[PDB]
């Protein structure tokens, strides 16, 4: 799929996804949620090749819900990061590879942080306070830059993001239809129906 | 193709196959490879059947507006005409021409134009798809001042050989001989070559 | 998938009224190469049918091997195998194609173009083609590469359809043949003058005639021909 | 790509017992999307018609090419040109473009005016003349119309039953095609009356 | 590089009466411009009432119908001598078909017979298994000339009643085994006409509840 | 090939056309592109035409399969994603289908899923599918409403397939309506493109550009 | 395509199939491939149809220009070396292959041309795609010392193994004789050995079947007077 | 450029032409007005490859208004619509044709009837009801289909042609950034500046 | 490459040239080609270097363990063995081998392996690159029941031939001679050779 933000504020991380869905020459939906929560304190949004990116997310989040089970505990987003990471990596030399890029936002419990990793389809990790794949970053991380500070709120990141989905809605050739906006933080997960 | 022109005492003979090929469908199993530019100067065609005919059409024009100026023309003139045409034109044809004539003054000679478009004067020469089975023969069995009846040995034992192995070459053995005393035609048939 | 090498060329046959007729010249090309001068190319299998192989000789050697197999594995347990359980050309024709078209469907051809010509048990004529391809087809007369374009034309002369087949005579038949191979040597530049020739009758049974050449052939008209078109010398 | 393939297209004439007809099918398209359905594809220059089929743009050309010619034809020889006169016309001027031709597949139909006689003519895109007794076909749906025409014609056709045999050949062809249809038009010629009929086939 | 694939031309037509069916194929075989045989069975008996070709790559619809011939076989040996009804016989075609989805059986195939009521029957197959139930059906190199023809003379496309004008459509009244024979080889002799791999014979079998007949006409050799 | 299906009250509308083509060759005006997988699920085929027969009804056999072990109906989301999940096994060696899972249970109520080759699997109210899918959209967003009648949705979906039809080249034959509902799908017949065309222009008032 | 040429005694004989193929299909089953270059000068043409015709027209015109401005009956060495000379030039593009045939104050004359210019001489010769069925029948019954009668058999023989045997030759034999001291006799359809059968059935159709939407007359006449 | 439409009614034909430029990943412009009048009563869209469309249009309107000063008279729809056909036509065997789809426009005053015209980069003309160039038919044929009347009013052709616009703005993938709209009647030309 | 195997009275000769070439260059000069897969049993290499080493290690172990079961191998034996590496392997090997060996019972024989695996018994047989230049010398001047001394004269006029015309042979004429006395090594270089 195509345009999916993320930023990392004081105490939440905000991940924004577009909801077009695309085949060729139509828009089939526009109503898209292109994310899956890998757990209670851990959110994943995703874009790349059709299909893969579905089949890619349900199987992380089947593995990660598996864990916790096991186990009766939440895994830091660090550490979901890091098993995403490896499937990825191994994926890249398979056969046929996983074409799919990722953000993963979190919230550490233990350490009462919120964390943000962009991951692409190679295995490529990085933690960051602000993040893009494809061609998004590249209209969007000017504005980040500028106004972007770390110890802003989530009503203040919220804002930055409007200003994001402004410039994208100005300059982008394609029409994205808008985006999801979902939030991570202490509490869990949420979304902002209003966007 | 199989193709050679040999120098001898008397002058020079010119020898050929008759085979003509579309892939591996014999086109003409009867061809005429050895044709005339002019009385006493003859060459010996291999490559393209069109470009081959094209040239020594051209050049029978220019030899025949040669002697209507300047009388007859040496073999080393009609060579260099050939070459002119092969060497100017080389990217657009597929030419191998032997060019053998008779003269008073020079006597017999032979000169090889490949396919670049250089000019080689030789005592024999030989070319086309057949010639590589019989460099080791030819080279063996070739002597200067050989006399007539000899050197249609030669080229009957040599084209012979060149029609066993080669599938481009087959048919009749042609033969052109060149002297003072004129012109004359010579025809070897399967039966008579192949049990040499 | 590979490319052939050493092949071999046309490969000729018909119906007459009591069996068939096949031929093939002796010659192992290698390229424009006229390399190898005395390679048997009709391989008989018992007394009742030849089988007559062109294309690639490496790949041909391989089936002469599996056929002189096919020959010893029949014998094996079996008390008739010089009468009622002997091989037919039926069987091994079916045995040909089944392996001819595995080849092709793992995409490991053998490089050929086969016709088993031979009489059956209860006399009926069998003629029948197979290829790399695995593709199969019977007819009153049969022939490989260059032979389909110019010798099958002359044969269907003689015996045009089914009902041309018991008026056609052994003699006019192998007539006929040894005519078309003429023709090819005349026209086909990867032929040879030596050939080998194979009738299988029902009564007179299998003759294999080998050493066989191409005569009373036609080049005296050669010597006034001149030129190309305007040259008169 | 493909430039004979691209609008789509069928044209197919017959002759009768003093009579010729001529048919066409009225589809202009870009590959798949249908553009228009009142595209036709027969011209007349006197009592000659010529059909067209191909890409279109040359197909509009050569109509105004051969008006232009046939006009001009008319002033200095005093009469109009005769449709034996006019399919050499046709196969000079396609074969001067022979190494950039038009992407065309032109059919010539009608009666003589001194002899009476019926006459029809194909081409292909370069200028052979094809000039059959029976009947002749172009277009995307050529074998379609071979297959019809070879079936249903039989020889010396009534005009108002040779209407009835090239309606049928032409629907049925077009609708075994993709790049035909549309709608259709069919000319039926006699010596000196033409009747223009518009038939109802189906739209898709 | 090795090309796996050929072609051997050739035409079939199946047509499904009201208590019978035909499939009828042309007799010749070519590669290329060269004839390989003017007489080469093209359409099968396959048993239990079912007529089947395969037509395109000779190759490929030899080893179809064999595998299929053999399929009815090992149906009567597992099944208690069960007679392989012409739908079931039609499904498990579409297997064969699939089951070499990624290396394709290179063949139009048409099947004929009588479904389980005792009516006509006629099925069609893509290459890679795609099937339907037709009442009408043209296959293979000539496909193109014949089927319009059989839209026309068989459905009664594009057909109406005098007087009404357009309104009023031709009624689709039943065709009987002489009329159907008729349709038959006046559309061979036409795709003969113009279409170089059709010609030398034409061979119809018939289908009725009696069993399975055969026909054969002479086509022009040229 | 123009396929689609939308959701509304009185459930859901399926339409198809019913043209295969090879190139420009029309090789069927009679192809039933929709799939009775059981009495409350249909599937719509657009693509490879056996690739989509095929695997649509292998897929009635593993819904067969599942309620006879479990004893209860397979849900619409579950049916879609074995199909789905089968394709992406295949992803790569060249299958291409498009199709619409679509049906009715107590616990989704009218369901859609679009399921594809490439691996595609979206939940959605209005789908369109195939060549002449663009077509098909412009007749079916401009008219819909949830509030519709089963008889003024079944004309929408007719009337959809027609457009596209008539513009798009390789779509027309004739159109197959299906209506699913609380108590399965019902089939609303063939009609025939070539007879709909004339009947609707001139109750309709539409397609003035065509002459009639 | 099956054309073929054979020498005889007093003259020379060419001959023709009379099928056209688009790939596959048949494009025309009565073709005419026996061309006049001039009166006594006939060329038979395999190949690319338009340039065969075209390359043909061309040099018979100008054939007859040189031979109403030299005063002489046109020589067959004449046409040979104009048309290998344009095929040159056009680097076997012109798609033309060329049995040239006739008779002239010189004598009898037949010679073959291919698309890239090449000429080859010969007593009997066979061009296209049924020239090695053709060719197979020449080499098998072909001698010196022909009549004109036993000519035209081996010519019309050669050109049915085309017709038969090769799937793009078809229908009937053309044939034309060009005799020294007489006048070319051009004999279409010599042969007809492909009619087809009557039909099962007659197609003619009910008046009214087709559905029509409009009709109008079409004014094909000029504007009129008063 | 992108989607270029137009629908003759009653009395008049209404142009409407996307607004947007795009060069490759950026939109550089959300109000360009892709159309040149040609005379008076005729008005020409275009679309097709950057350069070549402003090029052609500009060449096409320099000869057009060279005609009308030469001759005091304005050229019929026809007229010119035949004359830019022959100059594409000529163009398409060039050593670099034009790469440009045009419509044109025009109410001709002789007749008193509006006409659209649909020529292609090819030199393919066609009169239409209503035509549109590029990806666009693919959608907006259909709802003209239905909905067109040869009889419709100016207003009702606009309502007709926002349905349009509305459908295309729904399912194309690309922001064309909405459509300049201009109407052509025998009163001249004049630009719809609220749409 | 100029390789040649001939069989005469007393037994069986191979031959052949001593270049190995990297394109135009020469890798090595003096190049042993004849090399033993038994005691009496040897063969000439042409094509790749490594493909036949490869190849000749392997017959080799073939038969020296065929040997330590069933006594000395056949020289049809060996072929066999060769012919089965070969074919099966035809993809992949560029291989051109001529395998000549000597029997009490059978005496001197020659089987020749070109590139598609084939096998052919001849009375002599050459390959290699070079080997094209003297099919016409050979054919002519090749007698059966020929002497010691006139086989290596044939077989060093002939790759002398084969030498001076193909520039990927050169260097020394190495033969070894199979009779039933043993194994004797020749060695002829280029001063010898040449001249000839
Ligand atoms: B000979 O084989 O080189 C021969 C000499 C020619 C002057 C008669 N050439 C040909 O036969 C060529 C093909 C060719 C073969 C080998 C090397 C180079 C070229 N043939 C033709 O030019 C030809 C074939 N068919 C029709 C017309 N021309
Ligand atoms: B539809 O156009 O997608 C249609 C649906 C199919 C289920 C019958 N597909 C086809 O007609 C395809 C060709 C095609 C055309 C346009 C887009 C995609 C595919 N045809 C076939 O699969 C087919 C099957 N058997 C015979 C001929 N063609
Ligand atoms: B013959 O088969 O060579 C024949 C001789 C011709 C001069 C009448 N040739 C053709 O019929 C050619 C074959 C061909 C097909 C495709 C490209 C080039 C040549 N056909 C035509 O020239 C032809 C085909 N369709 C319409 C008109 N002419
Ligand atoms: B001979 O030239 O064929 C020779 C025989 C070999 C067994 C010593 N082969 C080579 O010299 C080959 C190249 C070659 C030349 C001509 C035909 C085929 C192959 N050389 C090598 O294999 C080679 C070259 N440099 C390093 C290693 N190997
Ligand atoms: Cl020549
Ligand atoms: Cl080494
Ligand atoms: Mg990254
Ligand atoms: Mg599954
Ligand atoms: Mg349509
Ligand atoms: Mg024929
Ligand atoms: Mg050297």
């Amino acid at each position: 799929m195509d345009i999916i933000l993320g930023i990392r504020v004081q105490d939440s991380v905000i991940l924004a996804s577009s909801k077009a869905v695309t085949r060729g020459i139509s828009v089939l939906k526009d109503s898209d949620d292109k994310t899956r929560q890998l757990s209670p304190h851990t959110l994943m949004s995703f874009a790349g090749e059709a299909g893969d990116t579905v089949q890619f997310a349900e199987y992380i989040q089947a593995n990660i819900q598996l864990y916790s089970i096991r186990e009766d505990y939440e895994l830091s987003p660090q550490a979901v990061s890091s098993f995403v990471r490896q499937e990825l990596a191994k994926s890249i030399r398979s056969r046929r590879p996983y074409q799919v890029n990722v953000l993963i936002g979190g919230y550490d419990k233990k350490k009462n942080k919120p964390e943000l990793y962009q991951i692409d389809y190679l295995g490529t990790k990085v933690e960051l306070p602000y993040g893009a794949h494809g061609y998004s970053g590249f209209y969007t991380f000017s504005l980040l830059d500028h106004h972007y500070r770390p110890d802003m709120t989530t009503e203040e990141g919220l804002d930055l993001l409007k200003l994001c989905v402004q410039e994208l809605e100005k300059r982008m050739p394609m029409d994205f239809k808008g985006v999801i906006v979902k939030i991570v933080d202490k509490d869990g997960i949420r979304q902002v129906d209003d966007f | 193709t199989s193709i050679m022109a040999v120098t001898f005492k008397d002058g020079v003979i010119l020898g050929a196959d008759s085979r003509t090929t579309t892939g591996a469908y014999i086109a003409n199993r009867v061809t005429d490879k050895l044709t005339r530019v002019h009385d006493k100067i003859w060459c010996c065609r291999s490559g393209s059947a069109a470009d081959t005919q094209a040239i020594a059409d051209i050049v029978q024009y220019h030899l025949e507006l040669y002697t209507s100026q300047y009388g007859t023309p040496s073999t080393e003139t009609a060579a260099s005409v050939f070459k002119e045409l092969c060497y100017e034109n080389k990217d657009n044809l597929t030419a191998g021409i032997i060019v053998a004539g008779y003269d008073d003054k020079n006597k017999g000679e032979v000169y090889t134009i490949p396919l670049g478009g250089s000019v080689h004067k030789l005592p024999y020469a030989i070319a086309g798809s057949g010639s590589t089975f019989i460099y080791g023969y030819c080279d063996k069995n070739f002597r200067e001042n050989m006399s007539k009846e000899e050197t249609v040995d030669f080229i009957k034992h040599s084209l012979s050989q060149a029609i066993k192995w080669d599938g481009s070459s087959g048919g009749v053995i042609r033969m052109v001989v060149l002297t003072a005393a004129g012109v004359e035609r010579l025809i070897f048939y399967p039966d008579e070559y192949e049990q040499l | 998938t590979q490319q052939p090498i050493v092949t071999g060329t046309s490969v000729i046959s018909m119906k007459y009224d009591n069996g068939v007729i096949i031929a093939a010249d002796n010659l192992g090309s290698y390229g424009s190469l006229l390399r190898f001068n005395g390679v048997e190319r009709l391989i008989p299998v018992g007394d009742n049918t030849v089988v007559g192989i062109s294309g690639d000789i490496s790949d041909m050697q391989h089936i002469e091997r599996l056929l002189k197999d096919l020959v010893t594995e029949n014998a094996y347990d079996n008390p008739l195998a010089d009468a009622e359980e002997a091989l037919e050309p039926s069987y091994i024709f079916e045995y040909l194609a089944t392996v001819m078209y595995q080849r092709r469907s793992k995409m490991n051809p053998l490089w050929n173009a086969i016709i088993v010509a031979g009489v059956q048990s209860n006399g009926d004529q069998f003629l029948r083609y197979v290829n790399l391809l695995g593709v199969t087809y019977s007819s009153p007369t049969l022939a490989t590469g260059f032979g389909a374009h110019m010798a099958n034309p002359l044969l269907r002369k003689v015996v045009d359809r089914e009902s041309d087949i018991p008026k056609t005579t052994v003699q006019v038949a192998e007539e006929a043949i040894v005519n078309a191979m003429r023709v090819l040597y005349y026209r086909d530049a990867r032929s040879s003058r030596n050939f080998s020739l194979a009738i299988i009758d029902k009564n007179t049974g299998l003759t294999f005639k080998k050493n066989l050449q191409v005569e009373n052939m036609k080049w005296d008209f050669a010597k006034d021909i001149k030129g190309y078109g305007t040259q008169k010398i | 790509s493909d430039p004979s393939s691209i609008n789509g297209g069928i044209v197919v004439a017959m002759t009768g017992k003093d009579c010729v007809a001529i048919a066409c099918d009225l589809r202009l398209g870009s590959q798949s999307l249908g553009v228009s359905n009142k595209f036709e594809k027969i011209f007349h220059y006197g009592h000659v018609f010529l059909g067209i089929t191909g890409l279109a743009t040359d197909v509009t050309t050569l109509n105004e090419m051969f008006r232009y010619k046939t006009n001009l034809y008319k002033l200095k020889e005093e009469r109009a040109i005769e449709p034996e006169t006019f399919t050499q016309l046709v196969s000079s001027s396609l074969y001067e473009r022979r190494f950039g031709p038009y992407f065309v597949g032109p059919v010539v139909a009608g009666i003589n005016s001194k002899s009476g006689k019926p006459f029809i003519a194909g081409f292909d895109l370069i200028g052979c003349i094809d000039e059959a007794k029976d009947f002749i076909v172009s277009g995307t749906a050529s074998d379609q119309l071979f297959g019809m025409c070879e079936s249903l014609y039989e020889p010396n056709l009534e005009p108002e039953d040779l209407f009835e045999t090239i309606s049928q050949a032409l629907l049925n062809a077009a609708d075994r095609d993709a790049l035909s249809g549309w709608g259709a038009v069919v000319y039926i010629i006699k010596k000196d009356e033409v009747v223009k009929r518009y038939l109802k086939m189906r739209q898709d | 590089q090795f090309n796996p694939y050929g072609d051997n031309g050739g035409t079939i037509l199946g047509i499904a009466g009201e208590d019978f069916a035909v499939l009828a194929g042309d007799t010749r075989n070519i590669t290329d411009y060269s004839i390989n045989s003017r007489y080469e069975p093209k359409v099968f008996d396959c048993g239990d009432n079912i007529v089947m070709s395969a037509n395109g790559f000779a190759a490929d619809g030899d080893a179809l119908v064999k595998r299929f011939k053999n399929s009815v076989k090992w149906y009567h040996f597992d099944h208690n001598d069960k007679k392989l009804s012409i739908n079931s016989a039609a499904r498990n075609i579409q297997h064969l078909l699939y089951g070499k989805r990624f290396f394709p059986y290179y063949v139009h195939t048409i099947i004929a017979g009588l479904d389980e009521d005792g009516k006509g029957a006629v099925y069609s197959f893509d290459p890679v298994g795609s099937y339907e139930r037709e009442q009408c059906r043209a296959g293979g190199a000539a496909a193109s000339l014949i089927m319009p023809f059989l839209d026309n003379q068989v459905n009664f496309k594009n057909q109406y009643e005098p007087g009404t004008n357009g309104k009023v459509k031709k009624p689709l009244k039943y065709l009987s085994v002489e009329e159907v024979i008729k349709l038959v080889r006046d559309s061979f002799t036409s795709a003969t006409e113009r279409h170089i791999q059709v010609g030398d014979g034409l061979e119809i079998l018939i289908v009725t509840k009696d069993g399975v007949r055969k026909e054969f006409y002479e086509l022009k050799r040229d | 090939t123009t396929t689609l299906a939308f959701r509304f009250q009185g459930g859901i509308i399926v339409a198809v056309d019913s043209r295969a083509t090879a190139g420009n060759w029309v090789a069927s005006q009679t192809v039933k592109k929709v799939i009775e997988i059981n009495p409350f699920l249909l599937g719509t085929a657009a693509g490879g035409a056996a690739d989509c027969q095929f695997w649509e009804t292998w897929l009635g056999s593993q819904c067969r399969l599942h309620e006879l072990r479990e004893k209860e109906r397979i849900s619409v989301a579950a049916a879609s994603k074995i199909l789905s999940n089968l394709v992406y096994q295949y992803k790569g060696a060249g299958l291409s289908m498009g199709t619409m899972i679509c049906g009715y249970t107590r616990k989704e109520g009218p369901t859609i899923y679009y399921v594809d080759s490439d691996g595609t699997r979206l939940k959605g109210d209005i789908f369109c599918v195939g060549s002449g899918q663009t077509f098909a959209y412009g007749v079916l967003d401009s008219n819909y409403k949830w509030d519709l009648s089963v008889e003024d949705a079944l004309y929408l979906g007719k009337r959809s397939i027609l457009a596209a039809a008539h513009r798009d080249a390789y779509s027309g034959g004739s159109v197959n309506l299906y209506h699913v509902t609380e108590d399965g799908w019902i089939y609303h017949g063939n009609h025939d493109v070539g007879e709909l065309f004339w009947k609707v222009k001139e109750e309709e008032g539409s397609f003035n550009n065509v002459i009639g | 395509t099956t054309i073929v040429g054979v020498k005889f005694n007093n003259g020379v004989v060419i001959a023709a199939d009379t099928r056209s193929t688009q790939g596959p299909i048949v494009a025309d089953k009565n073709c005419a491939k026996l061309h006049r270059i001039s009166p006594k000068i006939w060329c038979a043409g395999a190949g690319t149809a338009a340039d065969t015709e075209a390359v043909t027209q061309l040099i018979g015109s100008n054939i007859e220009l040189h031979s109403l401005y030299t005063s002489r009956e046109p020589r067959v060495v004449s046409a040979l070396q104009m048309l290998k000379q344009h095929l040159f030039k056009y680097q076997g593009h012109i798609g033309a292959y060329l049995i040239v045939a006739g008779v002239d104050p010189t004598g009898s004359h037949l010679f073959s041309i291919h698309a890239h210019g090449s000429t080859d001489v010969g007593y009997y010769l066979s061009l296209g795609s049924g020239s090695l069925a053709a060719m197979a029948v020449l080499e098998s019954h072909w001698k010196q010392d022909l009549t004109k009668e036993e000519a035209i058999k081996l010519a019309s023989d050669a050109i049915q193994a085309g017709i038969w045997n090769d799937l793009g030759s078809g229908s009937n034999v053309d044939v034309c004789v060009m005799e020294i001291g007489k006048d070319a006799e051009y004999l279409r359809n010599y042969l007809t050995p492909n009619v087809r059968e009557e039909k099962q059935k007659s197609y003619k159709f009910p008046r009214g079947t087709t559905a029509v939407l409009k009709e109008s007359i079409v004014n094909i006449c000029d504007i009129q007077e008063e």
